[PDB]
């Protein structure tokens, strides 16, 4: 099964014309992140059939030289945002390795769908493109991954992400849920979460190769 | 209103250059479990790490107005309030 077929079925079932017109006009008249050419990068680097793990984010980073179409990732030569710092701290405490780059393209290639629920945002405006239609799309993606794949790990950080358990068949799929790695929430249960070993233990339990979380 | 406004607001209250890197939406239950108070409405937590190693968090209301609500610095076991509406 290919993204092409899944995107086709999703775009039959819902009219995205109004969204594509709006987004056309937005890129014309505003700074919109990430660059047009990266909106779907999470899909390009992680074909449907290579999905081992789904990590949900909210909306892309809204500062320059930050978002590139992956959840949590930023550009290689960009400041490490706090949530990533805490992801990297736990990863060192959990797996052992210390990541020197804040780019998560290697994760995506390993089989981690780094899917933001909302795939665009206006500069400096958190949630600016919430409910222009991106959640309709993303929800169908999450539903598709659950319906057609056999045994996938969904990692759900914070309650907004955890609302998507509705779309997951929790009898087929592994659910790793915890408080957000944001510095507001991290010390109240994200440290010692061990989402990375837990994911790999589950993948080996169903005959899938571990994800190499390190570089 | 946008991140410039929140950067200026938070820069005034700390008297050094603040640039917020990320904005994460939290539910009221989530704000409660972390700071002790349960708001009536979703908050967005705009966060940054500074050169001196300090972690600054501005909680605001939702889009479109991102009205401040609390400003916090991270301590060993908890937080330090640097601004509050209450």
């Amino acid at each position: 099964m290919e993204w092409s077929q899944i995107f086709h079925d999703i775009t039959t079932k819902h009219d995205f014309k109004a969204m594509h017109d709006f987004l056309e006009k937005e890129y014309s008249t505003a700074i919109v992140y990430p660059d047009r050419e990266n909106i779907y990068q999470a899909f390009d680097l992680t074909p449907f059939e290579n999905i081992k793990v789904v990590i949900l984010g909210q909306d892309p980073y809204h500062g320059p030289n930050q978002a590139h179409g992956l959840a949590f990732s930023v550009q290689p030569n960009a400041k490490f945002p706090p949530s990533l710092r805490n992801m990297y701290k736990e990863l060192a405490d959990d797996i052992g390795c210390v990541r020197q780059t804040p780019h998560l393209q290697d994760w995506a290639r390993e089989g981690v769908l780094l899917l933001n629920t909302v795939l665009t945002v206006r500069q400096g405006e958190a949630n600016s493109h919430r409910d222009i239609g991106w959640e309709t799309f993303t929800d169908e993606i999450i539903k598709a991954v659950s319906d057609y794949k056999e045994h996938v790990v969904f990692i759900l950080w914070g309650k907004p992400a955890q609302q998507k358990i509705k779309l997951i068949d929790t009898s087929k799929h592994c659910i790793i849920k915890s408080v957000h790695p944001s510095p507001l929430s991290a010390y109240r249960g994200f440290f010692g979460s061990k989402p990375y070993s837990k994911a790999n233990t589950y993948l080996e339990s169903v005959g899938k190769s571990p994800i190499n979380w390190c570089e | 209103k946008n991140i410039e406004d929140l950067n200026k607001f938070a820069s005034k209250i700390l008297e050094t250059e603040i640039s917020f890197e990320e904005s994460i939406t939290f539910t009221p239950d989530e704000v409660e479990e972390n700071i002790g108070e349960k708001p009536n409405r979703d908050k967005i937590c705009h966060s940054t790490s500074l050169e001196d190693g300090r972690v600054i968090m501005l909680l605001t209301e939702l889009e479109p107005n991102y009205t401040p609500w609390k400003l916090l610095e991270l301590e060993e076991d908890g937080f330090k309030e640097l601004y509050s509406k209450s």
